[PDB]
């Protein structure tokens, strides 16, 4: 019987967990599986009736991730992107020439940029050279948009946008891609790009996934933002 | 199908003036009552294998579910009232021409195989939802909405007796009908008006009432209702206050709005769901028209839109003729000067006025309603625009 | 069925419709002589002292309600509770309307003469 | 003592709302939560009196109509019944001399002598 | 595979020195003795418990459960920053340590000083002076619980949502001693109450009115210090700013 | 002047005094005429349900009696990810309805092959194992898919619309009509098209008049069909429609109402499977979709992307020549007179709405039967735009 | 064997039972009930339950197997909001609280005396008051009295915030404030302390949302529960805010709160007052002139002069000095009643 597990409690380690039968129990022991991973959530295959964790299944979808489609296969070559040169040897040199000399960046002592930014007209190809690299990398695109998020309430901060990176990370040739410019009372967007950067400045040490955050315009720029490691390579 | 079960209907005494005549015609109606329950009584008294055993194979309890889907013509996918769904089988007795995906089948207790078909399975809602005793008031007791009557028989009336002129002209009668204005108008007297003259089943619904709290029990106690409708054809649903669940349509984020907008959804899908040739007709009333869904009130659900207007000054005097007409009035009271006083009395103003003036006359231990009774009446009941002055 | 507010002008007129709410009863401040009225009705477990004028105190209660009236009745009351009395006297219904009726003006002068 | 040990052991009876008895042996009743069942009802009740949409109890599992039991009224509202009527009089009430009769004229009148 | 698991609810009252009565979650209450061997003494109303499967007999304690929210604001790692990447914060980085770990380290000094201690402060200024740096490297020091929650964050479209988050943390904060919360942008959730206001005015006023009885409030708080942070100290309310 | 309560004396006279003689009886009979009611309605009751019991002729109460004993029930539930079952993990997760979830494993009488994600599977009582999978088998003759061959309506129905009809005619029957034409101009035929323009203005009537001179079957699918109860296995109703699409000749698929399905678990379950059925199945088929709603943005944006729904046509308000044509068109229905001034009509309704036309046509047929004519006249048809149209200030100060 | 049998009575009633609400009684021995498991039962009364204690929606134990009714527990000990505890207690006294000597007295006459000495609220024939309003600037001791009130009662005490009722889900604030009264009603004479009550109780207005509705509904039932159609006896009323204009005049009147205490900031001999009691516990100043600081004329409250003394333990500590003198005493008021304006000169 399948459940997902609520949180892990120190006793050596308890877990509560919901049964799909709406019911919350708790555990003294962690049923017949390992214990050290047991993700906060992880649906776990509880007991019929002993309620005993038999084993650990598989994660599941979060609503938006799945409906926020992969694409996998972008089927670029840098043929399709045509008069970018400058601005597709840029995104390369930024992206994923650290990615393979990652040992180059860390002999220098510092750390590898978390994120590229590029701005301009529409319709310019901003979205297409990001498929292009995505294809190009191999990386797991995510069209995350701007003028979307800023609406669907308050919540559209630490719900969608860390959902949006968190489960990237385990199919992770990985490039999540932010799109049109977004707003970068008005106290919604603030919450947005309060936890843009105070999640994105959370990343990961090997930067095994990237973030691309294309814009429309140079108007409006926030420096906690546009400084660096959040977004400081700028095409 | 079975027609359609009406109101009890006793005659109307046409009288009413507490005479010989009324005496007469109310002791008629009760010697054939009495007749009736001599007969039914008595015939109570005088006179007195296979189905004791497929009742032992029934078993005891029988639940009862709704099927949804047969497989084969020994298996179906039946759902209980809680609303876990099994696939389970039907025994050979059960008679296979009446299951139809959304029937009420007769469920064994144990292993719930289908052991019958329950016709009738109206739950209690949808039971009370049905108007038996119909109500007194009559066309002759509507002051006004002449217009508002006759279009009301064309909408669900004139299908329902001859409509040879229908179809002879080539166009669809009217599904559904939608009564708006101001509080107070008649709308609600004119659906009585029409239960009282109806032929068909009439189907009172408050609206609000098809909400409730379980998840689904909403869009199936509508779909329950519509369908008693249909298997009492012809039948007239009135689905009072429609305000309730008629609101703007918006995106739903708490689990109850959704469960609202499925409700509504199932009622427009449902409404959607019989042609308008059928003899199912729906009539909706309500105050705030305009904070209806633009989608509910289209052409091809609801085309009919009858408005109620405030009274005009000689409806007024037809309804203070109607709610006086039982009153001991004297030779001086005008009735005049108060449907001259240019305000926003309605039909309930007028009767409130009638009961209030009726209540004066006692106050002055008096039971013949003067002018002056009439006079303090409608400034006493009357509550609460431009300075004046400015507007000469 | 009885209803009740303090905002009827709020409520909506498919409530307030005749046949639906008749005889909208309105509870006005009472006036001097029903201030009396209450007075003597919520004084009437008090030990009142010879020579008690509760005209007076009527007098001195415009436009009050009849709970600001009971108010200064228990605040008399509780006068004489302080002194460790069981009386009440004519000072302490004045000090206690004085106390229960204090209300914030326009402090400000200028303000108040806006208007002629 | 003994007799009521033995009452007690017995599983308590479900309560439920028959929505109409179908024949003068099965009783269609709905049970919350259970669902809708085709009951029987037993020696003791007389089916005539089983009315619609009245209470009523079925036995342990087997769902057999045993008792009627009285109308359905919910706690949250049966708990709006004044049982403990509250201390307060017409001698109480200050003024509102002209309200009292107005409320009486349709509280009072209309149910005392509705002939009027 | 001995286990059996257990049923887990909170008590809600204390019936006899036995009797407790106890509501499982998602489910029904029950009166439920307690194991022999227990400290029925700290068993309060509110306390999560466990409840065996079968006799429903309390079985064990639980600590008070803990919001999704605050967890995942409460279990992010500060980093263990020293305090030598601070820099030119000298007298203020001096008098953050003395307010917030002071009374952290050697209470028995304000103890006898005469004083209570200070209950947390306000750091103000420019984005990007380090505020958040400070507070992150007060945590590190101390090794203590630290709750880093960013005001504006809070703030939910749900009318009451915001002051039970507030509540939550605090609950936390209080059952988590000695432990810092640290508010950024306090000016988002602090703001001068002003009557008016659109419903979100109101909302947000109620929340601060939550914060502000949360900090300073009949249950006095203990161990527990906190660290707000702001661009706009000017628009922050009186009643927030009062000490 | 005080009210004076109404004494018990008081309360005797008025009672009494003027009073007909016949007012005791009249109320005493009108009473006892409610009491026989309630005991005649009493004494009926009892009115048998007489449960579906067939003929005895078809009892064979022994076989029910050992499929009672034998057959075992099996709840019916949703199936999810299959976990890599690949024989070495042969789990699924299932959703029991209301009930829970649970993860079960395969039963002797099914194979791994006709179970996969999705579709209604049958789990026993005890241990859940799915013991067979139950296709929906949709085909729904009782909802939504129209499924109609060869719809009623032509191209001299529709009115108005030209321009849109002619965009319409190129995108699905040139490459329809004349595939060799698309195939050497070297470009793949037209994906589809998202129908889009203020509802009533006829898109669906359009398509349907285009579907009967391709010949080509018309099938009309609702979004709230699959919002409202039978949701889930929606994935597997298109599955089946567009599989039965391809065992059919050219054919013409038509999403309407789509709105409500692009504004999402299963909801979004029905578009990947789409786009399963769109991108995977091959753009050269003859199975041309036919998006149309008045939203042009709540579409999915991964929808519209190349490579799939490829153009838009924008439907908008019928024109004077337009709304005079859908005035005569619905007008040949009726019985009217000859010599009715339908441009006039068309005049008097700028900015209407096809469903307006006809809701104004059906208002002058009841105007006539209200005159109780055989024949409707333009005074009818004039009525009636006042009616429906509009739903001094213009006399006065315009002339 | 009638001890027998006795035992086997008391047995029955012994643990675990579900909880269940007496829906109504039927029989003398007989009633309906419905199980908190999401059912109603007709069950069996024990004949020993006390018959006029099981009134409805009666908290009721029924047997787990049997859900008999077998005993009946005290009217809302299943309530959602919490007492206070004896731990919870704060240890506030009233002599910790300096000055405000008629505001202590007009809170004790309202709140402290009646449950005492209502004998002679009973002789002088009058109501006492039962609900007090308790305003003023911020940190002037408001918060404090009551818990100095709640240190000082044998009541049973109800501390809430007024955001605190404000809930997520409809109806939930309306329904808790019923419960928190009904938990007061049911319970001793107890005591409500309401802090931050404006937060719900601002004055009622035209409400054209949802939000705005729902927090109006609280303040009604608020209202209803205060002086509604039911009295509540020995129930009195604290609440705390810190703008009373604001509240609604519904609120503000005689028998809901019959005192409004204004908390003003301290004036010359209230300041001396706290400045004597929050430096009792300090240390000794060595004749620095508290007199005078006293005497200076500034508009601080209560919490500024406790802050003053804090400040000045901060300083002496950092200078590491046990015996404050004139020096970091100075410093300290500096700092705290700054009061820094910097405003443009155009202004005055
Ligand atoms: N035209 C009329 N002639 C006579 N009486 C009328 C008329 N219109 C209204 N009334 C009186 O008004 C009373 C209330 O009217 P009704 O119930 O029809 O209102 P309604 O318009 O449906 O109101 P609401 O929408 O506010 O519920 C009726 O009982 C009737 O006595
Ligand atoms: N340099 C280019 N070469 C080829 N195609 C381009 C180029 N620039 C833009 N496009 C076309 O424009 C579209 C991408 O627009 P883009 O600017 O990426 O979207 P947005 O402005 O909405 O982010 C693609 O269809 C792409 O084919
Ligand atoms: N003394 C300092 N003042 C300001 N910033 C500093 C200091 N030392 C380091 N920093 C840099 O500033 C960043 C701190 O950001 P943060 O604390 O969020 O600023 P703020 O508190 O203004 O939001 C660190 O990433 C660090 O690199
Ligand atoms: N151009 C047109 N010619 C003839 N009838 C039309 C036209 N446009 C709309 N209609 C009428 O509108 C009605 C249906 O409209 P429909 O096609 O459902 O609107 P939508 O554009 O929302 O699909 C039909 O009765 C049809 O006769
Ligand atoms: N009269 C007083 N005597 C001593 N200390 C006081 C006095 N008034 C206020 N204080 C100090 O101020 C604080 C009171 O704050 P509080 O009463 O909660 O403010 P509020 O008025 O906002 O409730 C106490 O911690 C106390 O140290
Ligand atoms: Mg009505
Ligand atoms: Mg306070």
């Amino acid at each position: 019987l399948v459940s997902n597990v609520i949180e892990l409690l120190d006793v050596g380690k308890c877990a509560v967990i919901k049964t799909s039968t709406r019911q919350t129990y708790f555990l003294p022991v962690i049923g017949l599986v390992d214990a050290e991973k047991l993700k906060p959530g992880d649906l776990v295959g509880v007991n019929k009736d002993s309620y005993l964790i038999l084993e650990t299944l598989p994660t599941e979808y979060d609503s938006r991730v799945k409906a926020m489609e992969v694409d996998e296969r972008p089927t670029e070559q840098y043929s399709d992107i045509g008069g970018l040169d400058k601005q597709i040897q840029e995104l390369v040199e930024a992206i994923v020439l650290p990615m393979n000399h990652k040992e180059k960046f860390e002999n220098l002592g510092i750390q590898p940029p978390k994120g590229v930014l590029m701005y301009g007209p529409p319709g310019t190809g901003k979205t297409l050279l990001a498929r292009a690299c995505a294809a190009q990398t191999k990386a797991t695109f995510l069209k995350l948009a701007g003028p979307q998020l800023v609406q669907m309430f308050i919540g559209d901060g630490a719900k969608l946008v860390r959902d949006a990176f968190a489960l990237a990370k385990e199919k992770a040739p990985s490039i999540i891609f932010i799109d049109e410019l977004d707003a970068i009372g008005d106290r919604e967007v603030q919450r947005t790009m309060l936890e843009l950067l105070n999640q994105l400045d959370g990343f990961q040490p090997n930067t095994q996934v990237k973030v691309i955050a294309a814009t429309n315009r140079v108007d409006i720029l926030d420096p906690a933002l546009l400084r660096s490691g959040r977004l400081d390579r700028k095409i | 199908t079975k027609g359609p079960d009406a109101a009890s209907k006793l005659p109307l005494v046409t009288p009413h003036t507490q005479c010989r005549l009324k005496l007469l015609k109310l002791e008629r109606i009760k010697d054939y009552l009495l007749m009736e329950e001599e007969f039914i009584r008595n015939q109570e008294q005088m006179k007195p294998e296979e189905r004791s055993k497929v009742d032992d194979l029934r078993g005891t309890p029988m639940s009862v579910g709704t099927l949804e889907e047969i497989i084969d013509d020994n298996h179906a996918i039946v759902s209980t009232s809680v609303g876990s769904e099994h696939y389970v089988s039907i025994l050979s007795f059960v008679d296979k021409d009446l299951l139809e995906p959304g029937c009420s089948v007769l469920l064994n207790h144990k292993v719930h195989a289908v052991i019958g078909v329950l016709m009738d399975d109206t739950d209690p809602l949808v039971t009370v939802m049905k108007v038996e005793k119909a109500p007194q008031e009559t066309y002759a007791d509507i002051g006004g909405l002449d217009n508002q009557i006759q279009e009301i028989k064309e909408s669900v009336e004139l299908p329902l007796t001859h409509p040879e002129y229908y179809e002879e002209m080539g166009i669809k009668p009217p599904k559904g009908v939608i009564l708006y204005g101001p509080p107070g108008t008649g709308k609600t007297l004119l659906a009585k008006a029409v239960a009282n003259q109806t032929s068909a089943t009439f189907l009172r619904v408050v609206g609000s009432e098809l909400i409730q709290k379980y998840l689904g029990d909403g869009p199936k106690l509508v779909r329950e209702l519509f369908r008693v409708a249909e298997e009492h054809a012809p039948s007239i649903v009135f689905i009072d206050e429609i305000d309730a669940i008629g609101t703007k349509r918006y995106d739903s984020n708490s689990g109850g709005e959704r469960e609202i907008q499925r409700t509504m959804l199932e009622l427009l899908n449902q409404l959607d769901g019989f042609d308008s040739r059928g003899d199912v007709k729906v009539i909706m009333a309500t105050n705030r028209i305009e904070t209806l869904d633009p989608a509910l009130i289209r052409p091809g659900r609801i085309d009919r839109k009858i408005e109620f207007p405030l009274p005009d000054e000689k409806t007024k005097k037809r309804i203070f003729q109607i709610h006086t007409s039982r009153m001991t009035l004297a030779d001086d009271v005008t009735l005049d000067d108060l449907i001259m006083a240019k305000d926003d009395l309605s039909g309930a103003d007028i009767k409130a006025i009638c009961t209030e003036a009726g209540l004066m006359a006692l106050r002055e231990r008096r039971m013949k309603v003067t002018n002056e009774d009439f006079k303090k009446s409608k400034e006493n009941v009357l509550y609460k625009g431009t300075p004046e002055g400015l507007y000469l | 069925v009885i209803m009740a507010t303090n905002r009827i002008d709020i409520l909506d007129s498919a409530l307030l419709r005749p046949g639906r709410i008749d005889r909208k009863i309105e509870f006005p401040p009472p006036n001097e002589e029903a201030r009396l009225d209450i007075l003597k009705i919520h004084s009437r477990k008090m030990n009142l002292t010879r020579g008690i004028n509760l005209r007076k105190i009527a007098e001195l209660m415009p436009g009050a309600s009849g709970a600001e009236v009971k108010g200064v009745c228990t605040e008399a009351g509780m006068y004489a509770l302080r002194e460790r009395r069981v009386h009440v006297t004519q000072e302490d219904f004045e000090m206690a309307v004085a106390k229960v009726m204090q209300k914030d003006s326009e402090k400000n002068m200028s303000i108040k003469k806006l208007w002629k | 003592l003994r007799e009521e040990l033995q009452l007690l052991q017995e599983q308590g009876s479900y309560v439920g709302e028959v929505v109409r008895a179908m024949d003068k042996k099965k009783v269609l009743v709905k049970v919350h939560p259970e669902g809708k069942f085709v009951v029987d009802v037993d020696k003791n009740i007389d089916i005539n009196d089983v009315t619609p949409n009245c209470r009523v109890a079925l036995r342990n599992d087997s769902y057999t109509l045993h008792k009627i039991l009285p109308n359905k009224v919910d706690p949250l509202v049966s708990l709006m019944m004044v049982e403990k009527v509250p201390d307060s009089t017409y001698e109480m009430i200050g003024g509102l001399d002209k309200q009292i009769k107005e409320i009486k004229e349709v509280i009072e009148l209309p149910v005392k002598h509705p002939e009027l | 595979l001995q286990s059996v698991g257990q049923i887990v609810g909170e008590v809600l009252k204390q019936l006899t020195e036995e009797k407790f009565i106890v509501k499982a979650t998602n489910g029904p209450r029950y009166v439920v003795g307690c194991r022999r061997q227990l400290d029925k003494s700290k068993l309060k109303p509110g306390t999560r418990v466990a409840l065996d499967m079968t006799t429903l007999t309390i079985m064990r304690y639980l600590p008070r459960e803990v919001d999704p929210l605050v967890y995942n604001m409460s279990h992010e790692d500060p980093g263990n920053v020293s305090y030598s990447e601070i820099g030119g914060l000298s007298e203020q980085i001096r008098e953050l340590r003395e307010v917030i770990e002071l009374p952290l380290t050697n209470p028995e000094l304000f103890q006898r000083v005469g004083i209570i201690p200070p209950k947390g402060c306000l750091l103000y200024g420019p984005p990007g002076t380090g505020k958040t740096l400070l507070a992150r490297a007060v945590a590190s020091q101390l090794d203590c619980n630290f709750l880093k929650v960013v005001s504006s964050s809070i703030v939910d479209k749900y009318i009451g949502e915001s002051a039970r988050l507030i509540r939550e943390m605090f609950n936390y904060a209080r059952d988590h001693q000695p432990c810092i919360i640290f508010m950024d942008e306090i000016d988002a959730i602090g703001g001068r109450r002003f009557s008016e206001g659109t419903s979100a005015d109101r909302e947000i006023q109620r929340t601060l009115m939550e914060l502000l009885n949360q900090m300073d409030g009949f249950d006095t708080l203990h161990r527990v210090k906190m660290i707000m942070a702001t661009n706009r100290p000017d628009t922050l309310d009186p009643a927030l700013l009062r000490p | 002047k005080p009210i004076r309560a109404l004494d018990e004396g008081d309360i005797a006279l008025l009672k009494t005094y003027g009073q007909s003689t016949y007012s005791r009886q009249i109320k005493q009979v009108e009473d006892d005429i409610q009491q026989l009611l309630k005991k005649i309605n009493e004494l009926t009751g009892i009115k048998e349900s007489d449960t579906g019991l067939a003929p005895p002729a078809l009892w064979d109460l022994a076989a029910d009696k050992q499929t009672l004993q034998s057959e075992q029930p099996l709840q019916v539930a949703r199936c999810t990810k299959i976990i890599n079952a690949d024989s070495e993990d042969p789990k699924y997760i299932i959703n029991v309805k209301q009930f829970a979830k649970f993860v079960v494993d395969l039963s002797d009488q099914v194979a791994p092959t006709d179970i996969e994600e999705g579709m209604r599977v049958g789990v026993d009582r005890n241990k859940y194992q799915i013991h067979i999978p139950l296709p929906p088998k949709i085909d729904p003759t009782v909802t939504m898919m129209q499924v109609e061959e060869k719809p009623d309506v032509t191209y001299s129905d529709v009115g108005g619309c030209k321009e849109q009809i002619e965009k319409l005619r190129e995108v699905v029957e040139t490459p329809l009509l004349h595939p060799e034409r698309f195939v050497n101009l070297g470009i793949e035929p037209p994906k589809g098209v998202l129908l889009f323009g203020p509802p009533g203005t006829g898109k669906t009537l359009c398509a349907r008049a285009v579907a009967n001179r391709t010949d080509a079957c018309f099938i009309r699918v609702i979004g709230s069909e699959l919002v409202q109860k039978y949701v889930g296995e929606g994935a597997r109703m298109v599955r089946e429609l567009f599989e039965m699409a391809r065992t059919k000749k050219a054919c013409l698929i038509f999403f309407d109402e789509i709105d409500a399905i692009g504004g999402d678990n299963e909801v979004q379950r029905t578009m990947l499977e789409l786009i399963n059925q769109l991108d995977g199945f091959d753009p050269r088929g003859n199975i041309k979709v036919l998006m149309a709603t008045n939203r042009p943005d709540t579409l999915d944006p991964a929808l519209m992307r190349p490579g799939r729904l490829d153009r838009k046509i924008e439907f908008s308000l019928p024109d004077l020549e337009g709304r005079t044509h859908i005035f005569k068109i619905h007008a040949r229905s009726m019985s009217v007179e000859r010599d009715i001034r339908f441009e006039l009509l068309a005049r008097l309704c700028p900015n209407s709405t096809g469903a307006e036309i006809r809701s104004v046509c059906t208002e002058a047929g009841m105007f006539a039967i209200r005159a109780r004519r055989k024949i409707a006249t333009e005074k009818d048809f004039l009525e009636a735009v006042n009616k429906v149209i509009k739903s001094t200030p213009r006399y006065m100060t315009y002339n | 064997e009638f001890l027998h049998a006795q035992e086997e009575v008391k047995r029955i009633q012994s643990i675990p039972l579900v909880i269940g609400q007496f829906l109504e009684a039927v029989d003398q021995n007989t009633a309906i009930v419905g199980s908190t498991t999401g059912s109603n039962y007709y069950v069996r009364i024990l004949s020993t339950i006390d018959r006029e204690l099981l009134k409805p929606n009666a908290s009721v134990a029924l047997h787990k197997h049997s859900n008999a009714l077998v005993d009946v527990l005290p009217p809302e000990a299943d309530s959602s909001i919490m007492m206070l505890t004896s731990d919870q207690k704060p240890d506030v006294m009233y002599a910790d609280i300096g000055g405000m000597d008629i505001q202590k007295q007009e809170v004790r006459e309202a709140v402290e005396l009646p449950l005492t000495h209502f004998e002679l609220y009973k002789q002088i024939g009058i109501d006492p008051p039962r609900g007090v309003l308790m305003y003023g600037p911020p940190g002037c001791g408001k918060t404090m009295l009551a818990k100095a009130v709640a240190h000082h009662t044998t009541a049973a005490f109800i501390r809430v915030v007024g955001s605190e009722f404000v809930q997520k889900y409809l109806g939930e604030g309306p329904r808790m404030v019923r419960d928190v009264f009904r938990l007061a009603k049911e319970n001793a004479p107890a005591i409500i302390f309401i802090d931050e009550i404006d937060a719900i109780a601002t004055k009622r207005f035209d409400a054209q949302t949802g939000a705005d509705r729902e927090v109006q509904r609280i303040l009604l039932e608020l209202l209803n529960q205060m002086d509604g159609f039911d009295q509540n006896v020995n129930v009195k009323v604290i609440m705390a805010t810190n703008r009373a204009d604001t509240l609604d005049p519904a609120l503000l009147r005689p028998g809901r709160l019959d005192r409004k205490i204004e908390f003003p900031l301290p004036d010359r001999r209230q300041k001396r007052l706290i400045f004597s009691t929050i430096t009792s516990k300090m240390n000794l100043s060595e004749e620095v002139d508290l007199e005078d600081y006293v005497a200076r004329p500034d508009k601080i409250s209560g919490a500024d002069i406790n802050s003053i003394c804090q400040e000045s333990g901060m300083l002496a500590v950092r200078e590491n000095r046990y015996i404050v003198l004139a020096k970091d005493f100075e410093k300290a008021y500096k700092t705290v009643i700054k009061k820094d304006e910097q405003e443009h000169e155009f202004y005055k």
